[PDB]
RNA sequence: GAGUGAUUUGUCUGGUUUAUUCCGAUAACGAGCGAGACUCUAGCCUCUAAAUAGUUGGCGAAUCUUCGGGUUCGUUAACUUCUUAGAGGGAUAAGCGGUGUUUAGCCGCACGAGAUUGAGCGAUAACAGGUCUGUGAUGCCCUUAGAUGUCCGGGGCUGCACGCGUGCUACACUGGUGGAGUCAGCGGGUCCUAUGCCGAAAGGUAUCGGUAAACCGUUGAAAUUCUUCCAUGUCCGGGAUAGGGUAUUGUAAUUAUUGCCCUUAAACGAGGAAUGCCUAGUAAGUGUGAGUCAUCAGCUCACGUUGAUUACGUCCCUGCCCUUUGUA
């Protein structure tokens, strides 16, 4: 999480899932930064990715999703901003 | 060559009528207002004349293609088609007094004269078996 | 004629010209019906 | 004779790049140009069920993809098509030439 | 300007609103005078619309009921038709008149409602409404299952609906619901 | 100035008086089973009128003066809505052989030629003389 | 109980069609079978022959309704 | 186009004879139902109490050989393969316990 | 036996009934001298100048709370 | 419904106290005004804004 | 900020909004997600273009004609109205009236194609919800050759006193039967199959064209429209059940694959207690395409065609949201 903040992600929220501790199974999940979930824009600035780990006890899922940040030169993300983002040209 | 082209929409049928300078003819698809089916809905192709006079048709000859959807779309089509091409003919080739007041009595008799009907058929949605409808719900 | 788990014994007669042999050994067992159990309608369900 | 480019994608945006390119390039050298002729989209449609299992709610999954496809007319028999065709490339979109 | 006659046969600018009350929520003349009681038109986008639905339209559009015969709106056209027909060759009369009569007829003025019961009083729409719904129910009741068509089955009800005599099933239903709201006053 | 071609005129007399005349004529080979079979499966009783076979030739010469077809596209034409019983309907297509016998006599009449391209069958030069002659002596 | 419709005219039923039928102001297969217990395709079938004799005039003839009145 | 009343006897003998030879008067084999006969092979149209006699006389038959479509009849099952779990119920509903 | 009064709708109170079926009116007589207001329980849908017929006047509903 | 977003809101404030010369009592002259001065990633919304940038110069004018 | 603390406030008195949507008040200030915005889709209209789309002609041709015109083919120019698909415009509570706290907005009018078109996405926190029988996703347990691996041959998954769920077909003249006449769209194809010929049908046979806005295909669908017979009769409604014959798929059709021909022709006369879905191009009726597919649709996912009755409300029933309140 630290390492993607720092890279320059707007948000970033990572969820690992399994027989983490114990017989039972749970999901811890950790967030930074601000992260979307809903609408078109996802599909431009949402980055997902999906990953399984065969441990002694099991499988434990890995999900890592990261916001990039707006690029107008369009290198670290999408080159245009979130549709609802107005910015305004100052006089 | 006196000559205007305009179209009717309703649903998914669609006419073209050519109106050019003629003899006071009114053709569609090749045959005459008299012979479209059903039989019941010809007083709708009727009614452009009724209402507006022969005595300003008999100058024009009119030539109308229509196609697509099924047969009450393309009657209300070619009826709206038929009053549009009018319309376009008088204000092309006649004064903005007459086509004022050709325009003010098609639309006094009936809006769909002369705007097209907007309504097309919704999509259907899974889990029924239409639009809005649901199959049965069994709750036990 | 095999019938899918013994070889039922049939003399083939005149009378079975232009059949199937597999229509002379029957493949299952007529059934008698035993009383319904507890799955049977909806009161019983209970 | 006729050249027939058609430029096949599933995409619009690169397809009308690469379009314009060559329009550019003909009409640079003096071509015979017919514009972009736009054929009907091809839709195809796949509509499956969300759930791995039997179980749940019946809700689907309504996938489409689009692909788009332009034609262009040229009167060339001088060597410059392989020049107009060889210099505007775009990923994307597929290109085939036909002498008809 | 030409006048507008319906089936171009049944003048409409003589006909007359006995009732004050549905004046203007039974439209036959002016704006109301279309030649066919077949006009695609929207007339559920808001609330009132449906009360400038010519009359004749509206008995068509209710004769389409029983879903065996849903959607069949020129079929409906033509029964209409042939009873208008037989209902001047039988009394003599307008049978646009003969029907505005039997809708004025028709409709219940005092119903029930659930408040044991309290008797209310029913607005000039739904009292057109129920008229005919009413008259096209007994139509297709009595042409059920009969030698009678439909057609003559419908130029009885409205011939008896507009007399007001106790043999349409309108007029029953009616007298059968003041009745009952009377008695719950 | 109208009633000059079979589009001006009222297709079911149109038809009618296309098989009187073929009737008139003499000259049409009825087939030997015409009054022995169905004209499609999705019919359920063989034809109520026993000269079905002059009307069905003059149908099929009234649509090939509107449009040039084929026999599959004829039996598409003549073809209908089947019952199956407790199943729903479905679209079943007409027989055939009656159709190719009407055409071949067509044909031997010299009404009919095949189409220059050989695609199918067109009505003759002498096929729309005739047929144009019973529409404006139709007329009225 | 059932309707014992006849399939053809009796002669009096044949001279009550020719005497009174002429002389209702609405004339139908419905109401002429009605009146005289036939069947309606009998009723309908008289009745185009009444309107070959002249004796009534056709006001409505759909294939679904059938409408005569006294001349 | 006449009601059979009407009819004089010498037609209706006509009819039955024409029904009765229908190869005579060119009616083809595939309009009878009972063509090519298992037994004598003749191909012909069951009148009257022979459709009743020939079906009893092939029941019969089927249930001698022991074919299972003839043991389906005999035992008073449905024959064409349809499922009999739910429908041909005809019997009276069985309570449990 | 009261005669058939004919009142115009002045005004709509609001709705009511168990299910919000009914409405209430105010309710102007129309052939009146003293021009005789009151308020009455309405079936179907009723709207600002509407006239009803009520076969009896002497009843009044109960205001809304 | 027809109720502004405070998205809507405070594009329009800020819009108004930055060029409130530019900013007409005219829809049209709102529209092309912010067309130019405001990079708006949708027509619908531009058109939000600037009906409620005229809507709030209606009442600057009555008053503050 | 308040409490020792669990926890509270922020996240509200009030008004408003489909909306924790906004106005505003405010021991809170400043923010995030969700909502909205957003993507696709439906309109209606102006620039780009169109030998795979079409029109207007011009030119030949061949029919009719009431002689003035109509229909019809086969084609070299002008143009994009129609067709297709790019780029844009257009609608927003902006304008008028009323109302509202000089608000948020609401109601009506006007302009208009339109003054809420339908979908997709969709938060925190959860369920011992379903899936080990989707998976070279998988822990542990079991088994590993007289196998629980794999294959081969048969049978079963359809077996029938019975109960339940989703459906199809009907109970009829607002109809059925024989004619006649005509209008789609979504979309599919190496397999679609045109067109000849044979056959009563099913289907058979020689194969054109097409890997496609080019051919199937102007996709001649049904319901529907006009006529003929039938007329209240379980009958020309219904076509379950069953017999005989016969095409095609397939290695194979018995437990009938399916269809075709003749015959048999049952219950069903509008359905009790109960109970489902639904607000406009919607319900309902009607057929078509696709998935499954060697053959088999009464199923599902979409498409159009014909097209309404009723309401524009309420919290009574069933539930949901927010606040106060009581709780063992």
């Amino acid at each position: 999480l630290r390492f993607i903040m720092e890279s320059g992600a707007q948000g970033v929220e990572v969820i690992v899932s399994g027989k983490l501790r114990g017989q039972r199974a749970k999901a811890m999940k950790f967030v930074d930064g601000l992260m979307i979930h809903s609408g078109h824009p996802v599909n431009d600035y949402i980055q997902q990715a999906v990953r399984h780990v065969q441990l002694r006890q099991g499988v434990i899922g890995i999900k890592v999703k990261i916001m990039l940040p707006y690029d107008p030169r369009g290198q670290n993300g999408p080159r245009n901003a979130l549709p609802d983002h107005v910015q305004i040209v100052e006089p | 060559v006196q000559s205007v082209q305009t179209f009717g929409r309703k649903k998914t049928a669609t006419a073209v009528a050519h109106c050019k300078k003629g003899q006071g003819l009114i053709k569609v698809n090749g045959r005459p207002l008299e012979f479209l089916e059903p039989q019941i809905l010809r007083i709708k192709l009727q009614e452009p004349l009724l209402l507006v006079g022969k005595e300003r048709f008999q100058d024009v000859d009119i030539r109308i293609r229509v196609s697509g959807g099924g047969h009450v779309a393309q009657i209300y089509a070619v009826r709206q088609a038929l009053a549009k091409a009018l319309v376009a003919y008088y204000h092309k080739y006649v004064d903005e007094q007459s086509k004022r007041e050709l325009k003010n009595i098609f639309a006094a008799y009936d809006k769909s004269l002369l705007v097209a009907d907007p309504r097309r058929r919704e999509s259907k949605k899974f889990g029924g078996p239409g639009a809005r409808a649901r199959y049965q719900k069994s709750y036990r | 004629i095999y019938n899918g788990k013994v070889f039922n014994q049939t003399e083939i007669k005149p009378e079975m010209i232009g059949f199937y042999l597999g229509e002379f050994a029957i493949s299952y067992k007529p059934v008698k019906h035993g009383r319904p159990g507890i799955g049977a309608t909806h009161s019983s369900r209970f | 004779h006729r050249i027939r480019l058609t430029l096949t994608s599933q995409n619009v945006k690169p397809l009308e790049k690469v379009c314009a390119q060559l329009i550019d390039g003909a009409k640079n050298e003096h071509l015979i140009v017919k514009g972009p002729i736009r054929m009907p989209t091809k839709v195809l449609r796949i509509t499956t069920r969300k759930t791995p299992c039997g179980e749940g709610s019946k809700t689907w999954d309504r996938f489409q993809m689009r692909i788009h496809k332009r034609l262009i007319n040229l009167h060339a028999p001088a060597e410059v098509l392989r020049q107009i065709t060889s210099i505007s490339i775009e990923p994307g979109v597929d290109i085939e030439v036909t002498r008809a | 300007a030409p006048e507008v006659a319906l089936f171009g046969k049944w003048s409409l600018q003589s006909v007359n609103v006995s009732d004050i009350s549905l004046v203007d929520y039974i439209p036959v003349k002016e704006k109301s005078a279309k030649y066919l009681p077949h006009s695609a038109g929207r007339f559920q986008v808001r609330r009132f619309r449906k009360a400038a639905c010519p009359i004749v339209e509206r008995l068509a559009n209710s004769l389409m009921m029983h879903g065996r015969n849903n959607g069949k709106k020129l079929m409906t056209v033509r029964i209409v038709k042939h009873a208008f027909e037989i209902i001047y060759l039988l009394t003599g009369e307008n049978p646009v008149q003969v029907l505005v009569n039997a809708v004025i007829n028709s409709g219940p003025r005092e119903d029930s409602t659930r408040i044991r019961r309290q008797a209310v009083d029913v607005a000039p729409l739904r009292r057109v409404n129920q008229a005919i719904w009413l008259l096209c129910t007994g139509a297709r009741e009595a042409a059920f299952r009969n030698v009678k068509t439909i057609a003559e089955c419908l130029a009885d009800e409205l011939i008896n609906a507009a007399k007001g005599s106790s043999n349409s099933y309108a007029i029953k239903k009616k007298d059968e619901l003041e009745r009952v709201a009377k008695s719950n006053r | 100035t109208r009633a000059t071609s079979i589009k001006d005129v009222d297709q079911h007399e149109a038809t009618k008086s296309i098989a009187h005349f073929l009737k008139k004529s003499g000259k049409v080979k009825v087939p030997e089973w015409s009054d022995l079979v169905k004209l499609g499966v999705n019919k359920e009783l063989a034809p109520v009128d026993p000269d079905w076979f002059y009307t069905r030739a003059a149908s099929l010469a009234r649509h090939l003066y509107f449009r040039p077809a084929g026999i599959g596209a004829f039996k598409k034409v003549y073809g209908g809505n089947k019952r199956r019983g407790v199943a729903p309907n479905h679209f079943q297509t007409s027989a055939g052989n009656c159709l190719r016998k009407a055409v071949q006599q067509l044909e031997k009449i010299k009404w009919v030629e095949k189409h220059p391209d050989g695609k199918g069958r067109i009505l003759s030069k002498q096929g729309r003389k005739d047929l144009d002659r019973i529409a404006t002596s139709l007329r009225s | 109980d059932k309707l014992n419709n006849m399939v053809l005219f009796d002669q009096a039923t044949y001279d009550k069609l020719y005497k009174e039928v002429i002389t209702y102001k609405l004339i139908t297969p419905s109401v002429v079978s009605e009146r005289l217990k036939v069947r309606a395709s009998l009723a309908k079938a008289g009745l185009k022959e009444l309107q070959a004799k002249g004796l009534v005039k056709c006001v409505v003839h759909h294939h679904g309704q059938v409408v005569y009145t006294r001349a | 186009n006449k009601r059979a009343g009407e009819l004089t006897e010498e037609d209706f003998d006509k009819i039955v004879t024409i029904m009765q030879n229908p190869s005579q008067y060119k009616i083809p084999n595939w309009f009878l139902n009972r063509q090519k006969d298992i037994k004598d092979g003749k191909t012909g149209q069951l009148l009257s109490t022979a459709v009743d006699n020939k079906l009893r006389e092939d029941l019969e038959r089927m249930k001698k050989i022991r074919l299972h479509r003839g043991l389906r009849h005999y035992w008073g099952l449905r024959v064409r393969g349809q499922h009999t779990k739910t429908t041909g119920r005809k019997g009276r509903t069985v309570g449990v316990s | 036996m009261d005669k058939l009064t004919l009142a115009r709708v002045t005004k709509v109170i609001g709705r009511t009934g168990s299910q919000g079926q009914c409405t209430q009116v105010r309710v102007e007589f129309i052939n009146d001298q003293n021009n005789r207001s009151i308020i009455r329980n309405v079936k179907g849908p009723v709207r600002e100048g509407d006239i009803l017929t009520l076969l009896e006047s002497e009843r009044e509903a109960r205001r809304l709370r | 419904s027809r109720v502004r977003t405070k998205t809507v809101k405070k594009a329009s404030r800020v819009l108004i106290e930055k060029y409130y010369t530019r900013m007409t009592n005219d829809f049209h002259n709102n529209k092309r005004v912010c067309d130019e001065v405001a990079i708006i990633g949708s027509k619908p919304l531009r058109n939000k804004i600037a009906g409620y940038i005229t809507h709030l110069m209606r009442r600057i004018e009555r008053g503050p």
